[PDB]
């Protein structure tokens, strides 16, 4: 005559179960909200005129240009690959040493090559590469798909 | 056992026996929820408001463009802002209806004068939320209704202009105003309203609900 | 019906009743009858309405601010309509400010005026209920008047 | 006309919420 | 600006609430319960 | 004339204050109204009704002073992406309501701002706009949401020509201070009826204010009430007014999910109440 | 108009569930 | 004001519709 | 033998009295902190070239220019006085009506004159005036010191 | 009378008799103040921090210039910021010394495990204050030590990059980062640290101070 | 001396003492001896030192941020020195992260390890005190090592 | 950056505090008080 | 040479990274130090000591290969407003410590950035700067507060000339892969001693790397260790280093008020303790 | 040398605060 | 590191100076 | 050096006030 624990815990599963469903449905848009939304850029971050950069801009071109994912990338006619500046160790931008022809990190002293390949220091990986093709006004940068023409195998960024 | 763990430290049972010891009298009807709905509207405001502090930029050259970014580009951003607007208007409306009950049930008389007074303060705080947030999008509508209310306390003969200069951070309405208004909206008032809600709720729990009619 | 009569044999309850308290010791149990089962209903209901309103009638982005251009017919939110009406209808600038501050300060004095009476039911206190209904009507009148031009705001476009 | 059902959904959930409160607590 | 839908929701609920409160007062005015007034 | 706004104000018909510059010449004021649906779906033809009301049996003063009817005309500002629906997407019942209206974009590359007029006032008390809503799926510049629509509608002739000169639809004033003498009609065959007003006495001050035909005359003879007297009355019976509304470019997917969520809430609310009903059973069994 | 039809159907569908389940829980 | 009064009537009226709907549910179970 | 209330309340005045002094001294800089610190500006608010404004800028000069205390002021060779735009009633900027030669407030319809003197409407005072003298590049604006050459008496801004 | 007024409503005497009923044992020395000094340092941070929200502008093109404005132009602004820096470092130092006491007095053992755990959380929160505020001036020093710590949680194989993208509001460090960091500094953490301080203090008042040595 | 002996004749106090509490029922009275007279001294003293430090050694404004220019020798605040050292000394990136998270998570487990013993005095628990002194020394060592270059950070420029 | 004055205040107080705590423990280790250990 | 920084880098001696471009030619690295007071008053001459330490009895390699002493030189960057004190505001004891130093501003209108060198190293191990602090009262551009001072100090000759060519103070490498043959000294009367290095075998590859006099020779004969071998050793004994400190342009009024406030705190603390002592008297009278 | 007295003021107020605590509560 | 050790010694030493100063004040009144 | 002199004088001045007032309060 009196509903036992089997029925008390059943309705609990029904009641508090659907309440959870509503809470989850209310949390999903809120969570996706905080997840941020997904042409080269110079100092200001607007547009890099290839007609102005090739003229007077540090003869012996080793100039930093803001590229993919905000990371600064060296732009070295022009070369095919773009040498990434962000060190693999922590994140210090690695300056180019023209007197040694090697990238030399300041925070530590791990060094690289003329192409970004690490030769010494506590740097686990080489400097990244990317397609530095020129299209119209600015410089269109597409991610490096194929294997490295420097390391010998598959890149760590693919 | 997990219950026995917490029981030996902080006496958890003392709390559960304080909630299950409280009853709700038959004269308490559906209109006694208006206080809780007003609170629910604020909790919604707190959540959505916090969420918008992650994209909104309190600068005269950035504020408007940021609100567009939330509406257009941010995932479910249009919903968080639209909810933050409706829940704001609803909070004020529910609060007014909450006042209608308290007065038409005599719940403000002895010994709950302090509960009523702290309520009136809460009302002024809630309106202050609306006025400040109103001018945050820095649109034409917001800028001009904050440029009108800014000069209102200049009628006071002694401290009048000083009061106004503090509110807009100068003799005019510019970046200083928006900065101070964003501070009031997302820092000052959330703490003030949290304090007086605490006082409001503590006095209610201490004295209980008022008598019947 | 799930009901608990008030124990009038407990002196500690009678003392609270004398001071106008102890009304949370009788009736339906708050837990779990209300707090656990009815309260989530109210909360979810409140949230569902705002959500439904926010989807059907979403927030609008106005035009960028122009300090050299005053909007045609610029109004504050609805709860500021009566105050805004007082602000613009009263010639003396200072008087309008006082009347505005009279609203919250006046409400603070309300309990210190009706403390003469112990009655809570509006019918057992007809003087207060009349003043309330009067003020409530005046408030709405001022509010609607805010939507009309200053020339036809008091008469409300009738006489 | 999915826009119509949308507003109906608002009207219904507002109506149903009051019904569940009145039913739940035998309220008034 | 002015929100017509909102202004309607305000008036509708204000009068309903006011009306409902006086209904609640009248119901207990005619039928006093267990030691109360 | 709506095209005179283009001649005088090329970039936009709407000042920063939102004045809708038509009022710069049409100095009168009569109510105007725009009625659009509360919410439309993307890529959907809907009806935007513009009401320009006035007394159907009332005439104004023409250039010759002759009594002629009134022509209506309006400017409608739709949100970005909105434009006049293609002729093949308009249903038969809608085309009937529209008529022979010449919807005219304000300038090249602005199909959301339209000009209409002059149209016969006795026939076009209201004007039906066949609008096609944009599609945020095929256009990444258009977004779902609530947007504003602006309207400026006019009846009757204007008061000031684009050249700068006045017309014969407003009032006329006086030059300085002096007494009039001769009042007659100096009419021409190539021109029209005029009225000469003289000024005398005071100190010197002899001048003549020539006023065109049309306006009434409530001044008989021999008067000197300063400078600025309305000796011609106001023949204007037209009017320009403004209105603003909001349309919501609604996404059907956003409504469908909302309905689903509302259904979840209602269903979950029910389970809680049914749960309380189960608890009420148990509590009544242990009361005694 | 059409909303009035939807509104009636909408509530009735859930009202049927309310009266439906309450008898399913009672009879079990 | 078309949208205004439309919302005013609904918000006021549907309260009673929900009120009665709740009372009807009470009589079915037997209050 | 035992110190009475006279000595108990004396030391209280000493102790809690000096504590107040420290609190006040700590509050003074904090209070003065919140009190904000104390050439014409155009749309952007940088500099108004008088050589560019006199050329092509709304012939029949009635252009709004950001002047003293942020308030926009009309600049009408050039006139001596500068007509303030902010209405005295609330704060709406009053547009110039060239078809009536009178400033006409939009929010209400209180109107003024060719000099800013109120002639009709719920406007309690006239539009303010200021010295619109020209110096070097921009336009130097100094507050109106003397009496009004329009009202007849002392201005409300002095 | 004023005391009797408050006594009849909320029973004020019940509070005064709860404070005057508490004694402090002889084994409690000067090092038992380190918890209170840590709190005092935060209250200073709260005041000065709030004051700076009235002038600081969380924008990459405004942040640096605003800090200069506070230091140079704002009345006693140099003092409010300098205090906010020293009081920040002192809070962390006093907190570490506070931990030194608790461990070397065995005040973390039964039944105060929860007090210790909530303390550890408070420690993580306080450090989070430092890291976020560190990058608010948007100077060279702040930008680069926030560009290094931003990539640190990318080592986690599953949710790693997602965690990082949430922290800096994207794949790099820009305006989105500063906006989120200013939100954490002046909204998120002040509430979090207020909650866990409340839990910290409530458990202490409930159980009292630990035993002697 | 103003002292109150613990009433051992009260069973409710003995029960608290058994659970390790009730130590706030004896000794010097908290009010007003400490709370009213000593606490403002501590507060004012804390505030006065920070103020004095802020005037003599005021905050500095660094150079504007440059995303294309990495600072020479850029360090975090002093309390992050040991963690920063672990971060850069450990070759495996993930291992450094674990070791960093080991500091707060490890401290959480500390009470659940020394719960074997009831002693609180460091001398009555010498094993724990040794591990503490060891860790405290290691922490300082890592901290100082953060100020030195990576080549000479572990040896600390000695051997 | 690095603050020399601050780094000095840290070490100075850390060792003083640590030392003082062991002094406080030693004082009660030799002289047990009223029912405590 | 400090003036070669001006020739190559006109605007500023300090890169955004704060590298102090002197290192672009002086590739060595030896410790440098700048010692200024912790706080100075406005308009006050103070002492800024720059230490450029090294072994006082040690020589380097000159252009002729001859063993000569070392000359020191440094660049000091003072905060804006700071400059070399006027000659009449320098006390006698200070002028003695300074010497015959030629303080040279980096460019026109930059008296806060100074150049010094070359100076005799055996005599100027440290360099005393007679700096005059600015006055925020007479200058509204200068503010009270904590500012940064930068230093770059150098010993010995550089490695690279402004032209781009190398010098005889660093090492030398090889061209490609080959075996050497002849090692002698091709010296001239108008020139100096050289050393010829040959390359052979492999595939073709016959080249000669001429290296100037100065560097040592740790290679005897017949070797082919790739390209980049240090066959000349490193003759560099000089060094360039950097240092940074902070000076506080302190306002005396800010200190005076702080002292006053500190005195208030101490006095108020005393009154509270004395108050507790009064309370302890009363409590002991009611204990029994 | 007002700069010297300034630092002394810091050293003194730090010393005096500890003295007042030790004196006040008879502390250790 | 001149300013560092200077501050380290002072911060450590002046604690004892204040400690003893407090004890001396206790003996004067008669603890 | 000079600070050591100031430090001694500074504390001694307040120590004299401490010992000074404590006897003024006791003797009254
Ligand atoms: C935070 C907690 C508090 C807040 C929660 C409470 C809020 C919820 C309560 C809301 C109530 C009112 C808000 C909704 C008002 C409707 C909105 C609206 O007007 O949109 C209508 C629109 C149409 O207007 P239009 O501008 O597009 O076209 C012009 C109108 N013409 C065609 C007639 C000329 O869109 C629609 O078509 C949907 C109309 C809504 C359906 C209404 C049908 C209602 C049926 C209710 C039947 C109930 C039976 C009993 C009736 C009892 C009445 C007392
Ligand atoms: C002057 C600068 C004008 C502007 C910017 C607009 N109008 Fe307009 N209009 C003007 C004048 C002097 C006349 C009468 C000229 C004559 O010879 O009669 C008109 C006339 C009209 C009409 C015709 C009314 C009728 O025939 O009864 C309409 C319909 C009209 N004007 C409308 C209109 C609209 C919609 C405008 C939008 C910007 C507009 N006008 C601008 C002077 C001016
Ligand atoms: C090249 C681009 C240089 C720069 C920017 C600086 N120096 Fe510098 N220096 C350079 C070279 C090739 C020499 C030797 C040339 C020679 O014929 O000997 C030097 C020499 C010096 C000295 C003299 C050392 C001595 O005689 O023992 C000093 C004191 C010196 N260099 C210092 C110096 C400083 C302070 C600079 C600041 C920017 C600097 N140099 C720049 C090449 C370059
Ligand atoms: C109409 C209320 C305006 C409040 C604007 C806030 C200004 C910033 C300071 C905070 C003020 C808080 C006032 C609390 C009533
Ligand atoms: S950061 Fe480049 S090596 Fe460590
Ligand atoms: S605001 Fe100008 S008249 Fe009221």
């Amino acid at each position: 005559d009196v509903p036992d624990m089997g029925r008390r815990q059943f309705m609990n599963l029904l009641a508090f179960g659907t309440v959870t469903g509503v809470a989850l449905g209310a949390l999903y848009p809120l969570v996706k909200y905080f997840i941020p939304p997904s042409t080269a850029k110079d100092k200001l971050g607007n547009n890099v005129k290839v007609s102005k950069f090739l003229e007077s801009h540090n003869a012996g071109d080793r100039v930093l240009v803001q590229g993919l994912k905000g990371d600064p990338t060296y732009i070295v006619a022009i070369r095919d690959y773009g040498i990434n500046a962000v060190c693999t160790h922590l994140g210090c931008v690695v300056p180019w040493n023209a007197a040694e022809n090697k990238f030399k990190c300041p925070c530590h002293g791990s060094q690289y090559d003329e192409t970004g390949k690490v030769i010494r220091g506590p740097a686990p990986l080489s400097l990244a590469l990317c397609h530095a093709t020129v299209q119209d006004d600015n410089i269109v940068l597409t991610p490096w798909t194929e294997t490295d023409f420097r390391t010998g195998e598959k890149p760590w960024w693919v | 056992n997990v219950y026995d763990w917490f029981q030996e430290r902080l006496e958890i049972q003392a709390l559960a026996d304080d909630v299950t010891s409280k009853y709700v009298p038959p004269h308490v009807n559906i209109f006694y929820c208006l206080g809780g709905i007003t609170l629910t509207c604020f909790l919604i405001q707190f959540a959505t408001g916090f969420a918008m502090t992650f994209y909104y930029k309190p600068t005269v050259t950035e504020a408007y463009a940021s609100v567009q970014y939330i509406m257009n580009e941010v995932s479910f951003g249009w919903l968080i802002r639209s909810i933050h607007r409706w829940s704001a208007s609803m909070m004020v409306l529910m609060m007014i209806l909450h006042v209608f009950r308290v007065y038409l049930t005599g719940g403000f008389k002895k010994p709950r004068e302090l509960t009523w007074i702290s309520g009136v303060i809460l009302a002024v705080i809630t309106v202050s939320f609306g006025v400040t947030g109103y001018s945050l999008p820095w649109d034409q509508v917001g800028y001009w209704a904050v440029k009108i209310v800014s000069g209102v306390p200049e009628a006071i003969p002694v401290v009048g202009v000083l009061i106004s200069d503090l509110l807009r951070g100068g003799s005019s309405v510019g970046q200083a105003t928006l900065t101070r208004y964003y501070s009031a909206h997302t820092f000052v008032l959330p703490w003030l309203i949290a304090v007086f809600m605490l006082l409001h709720f503590l006095m209610i729990r201490k004295q209980g609900i008022s008598g019947p009619l | 019906a799930t009901l608990k009569k008030p124990d009038l044999s407990d002196p500690k309850l009678r003392a609270k009743l004398a001071k106008g308290m102890g009304h949370n010791y009788y009736g339906e149990p708050a837990w779990p009858n209300d707090l656990l089962y009815v309260f989530p209903v109210v909360i979810m209901g409140t949230f569902a309405c705002i959500v439904a309103l926010s989807v059907l009638d979403p927030a609008m982005v106005g035009e960028p601010a122009d300090p050299f251009a005053t909007p045609l017919e610029i109004l504050p939110e609805w709860y500021l309509y009566p105050v805004f009406q007082i602000l613009r209808s009263v010639p003396n600038k200072l008087l309008g400010v006082l009347l505005m501050a009279s609203v919250p300060l006046g409400l603070i004095l309300v309990p210190f005026i009706e403390n003469v009476n112990k009655f809570q039911n509006p019918f057992r206190r007809p003087v207060a209920t009349t003043i309330f209904l009067f003020g409530t009507l005046v408030t709405i009148w001022l509010g609607i008047g805010a939507t009309f031009p200053l020339d036809k705001t008091l008469t409300l476009g009738l006489f | 006309e999915i826009d119509v059902l949308g507003w109906v959904a608002l009207l219904v959930v507002f109506t149903w919420s009051i019904a569940m409160v009145v039913w739940g607590r035998n309220g008034l | 600006m002015v929100e017509p839908l909102l202004d309607g929701l305000v008036l509708g609920l204000v009068f309903a609430t006011l009306g409902g409160l006086f209904y609640a007062a009248y119901q207990q005015y005619k039928r006093p319960n267990e030691l109360g007034g | 004339y709506p095209f005179w706004a283009q001649q005088t104000y090329p970039p936009t018909p709407r000042e920063p204050t939102g004045r809708i510059v038509c009022a710069n010449c049409h100095l009168a004021a009569k109510p105007a109204e725009v009625e659009v649906p509360q919410s439309v779906l993307p890529d959907t033809v809907f009806k935007a009704v513009v009401k320009i009301p006035y007394d159907t049996k009332l005439q104004q003063v023409a250039a010759d002073g002759s009594k002629v009817g009134l022509n209506v005309g309006a400017v409608l500002m739709l949100p970005e992406g909105f434009k006049i629906a293609p002729e093949e997407r308009i249903p038969e019942e809608l085309k009937k309501e529209v008529g022979d209206v010449y919807f005219q974009p304000y300038k090249e590359g602005q199909d959301n701002v339209l000009l209409v007029g002059p149209l016969p006032g006795e026939q076009y008390q209201e004007i039906v706009f066949p609008v096609l809503s944009p599609n945020p799926t095929t256009d990444k510049n258009i977004h779902f949401g609530k947007y504003a629509i602006h309207l400026g509608a006019n009846r009757g002739r204007g008061q000031i020509y684009p050249t700068g000169e006045k017309s014969n639809n407003n009032v006329f004033t006086a030059s300085a201070t002096g007494t009039i003498t001769k009042i007659a009609k100096e009419e021409d065959e190539y021109g029209n009826v005029k009225y000469q007003v003289s000024i005398q006495t005071d100190s010197g001050k002899t001048v003549v204010d020539t006023i065109p035909a049309g306006p009434e005359l409530i001044v008989s003879e021999g008067q000197a009430v300063k400078a600025g007297e309305a000796l011609t009355n106001n023949p204007n019976v037209g009017g320009f007014g403004q209105d603003d509304t909001e349309i919501v470019l609604q996404d059907p997917n956003r409504v469908k999910w909302m309905i689903a969520f509302i259904c979840l809430v209602m269903l979950a609310q029910l389970m809680l109440i049914l749960k309380k009903k189960q608890v009420e059973k148990v509590q009544a069994a242990e009361m005694n | 108009i059409l909303g009035a039809v939807f509104y009636i159907v909408f509530i009735a569908l859930f009202f049927g569930i309310a009266v439906g389940i309450i008898f399913a829980i009672k009879s079990i | 004001t078309e949208e205004m009064l439309y919302a005013a009537l609904l918000s006021f009226g549907l309260i009673f519709v929900g009120w009665g709907l709740g009372v009807l549910l009470l009589k079915i179970q037997g209050a």
